[PDB]
């Protein structure tokens, strides 16, 4: 139902996040590269607060991408957790966790942490 | 090693 | 397709995570409390590597829960990022990010970080 | 304040 | 020994980080507010790689501030982990963890995660 | 001044953390391997709340280790952020960020996140 | 509640 | 690649 969220978003690197915000709170779409060829496209699914507070607070949301498609398998998954802030300069501020499948011994280097900011305007 | 998330 | 993942999981606190692993890589299910009444149940969606490495590495996955149901709205969303490790004592080791929708001024306290371990046996 | 994730 | 690091740094919010990089790898200094009165000043200590790679890689470092001074005690500590990138526009890119002392029951909301970018020029 | 903190601590892996808690709030010591030879020993410095709440809350603290000694340089630094919980089974519960110095292009894989639990009794 | 880290 | 933090 969140038209505010539904659409195309771009992060600082040029990656494109295309999402549809369902009235039920579902997020569905695809994540791809700057040179968005099919080989760089991956499916995403997530959830968002479909009834946010009206006091000016952002809209909490999160989504996951498993890095496997018909062209590649990076044996990993990334989750983005953050909030949508609407307005003239709408943005989705997030923090992410990228976990790679590792052997038990290598579990110490299994999870990278970072952050991304998405906007409606191409970088 | 690189990763599809950042080749974007 | 991951029967290994499909099923009921419990974390250290008694929370119950019921999930179905689709052949396509989709994760769908619900997250609830120890005293799992309807009021404590929330929808979850995620993704997992449906073609993991066979060298003994774990299976990367992630899921999101938006904390809104028909009984409550905590205006927040949590993402879990981790890996499934099968075997006699199967477990899902994760790290999570809980983001609450905040005003721009309060964005500094918007995101909590933690970790959870899920097992097939009730704590 | 508490949260549904941990009232579980 | 890192003159590059020694000096005054400012983050996006106006906070001021004054540090001295010892030849041994020690970091010592103070962290304070935009309106840097004594009441907002806290001691910091950390470590940094005193013999970084010369291939263009950044300089790994980290520091801690316990939020207690003679005017206030917020019963918490923040650690910043990141790297120094020298040059015309030198910067310290970091990710931080702010942990508050909590009761065992409240340990779930004990740790906030975020990121900060510091520069030599006042915002 | 925190005798409770001063001493030898061990994490799940066998790593040994030897620290002295100064009356001023300073933490000073060394971190080493299970087979604690000199080659595995690194200097640490941090801070802790020297006047914790008495309501049963833990004691907030943090420390940093730059992974360089006279035998090796891993061009990285780890910060641990957490709290000390005293008593019969005293423990230091932490979350850590390990940042490696990277080139600007590789900054995405610069920071690993994890957690450690330290106890007074050898594992 | 606020915090000294961000009152800066 | 390994790391001194975990060779411990």
């Amino acid at each position: 139902m969140e038209a505010g969220i539904t659409g195309t978003w771009y992060n600082q690197l040029g990656s494109t996040f295309i999402v549809t915000a369902g009235a039920d709170g579902a997020l569905t779409g695809t994540y791809e590269s700057a040179v968005g060829n099919a080989e760089s496209r991956y499916v995403l699914t997530g959830r968002y607060d479909s009834a946010p507070a009206t006091d000016g607070s952002g809209t909490a949301l999160g989504w996951t991408v498993a890095w496997k498609n018909n062209y590649r398998n990076a044996h990993s998954a990334t989750t983005w957790s953050g909030q949508y802030v609407g307005g003239a300069e709408a943005r989705i501020n997030t923090q992410w966790l990228l976990t790679s499948g590792t052997t038990e011994a290598n579990a110490w280097k299994s999870t990278l942490v970072g952050h991304d900011t998405f906007t409606k305007v191409k970088p | 090693w690189s990763h599809p998330q950042f080749e974007k």
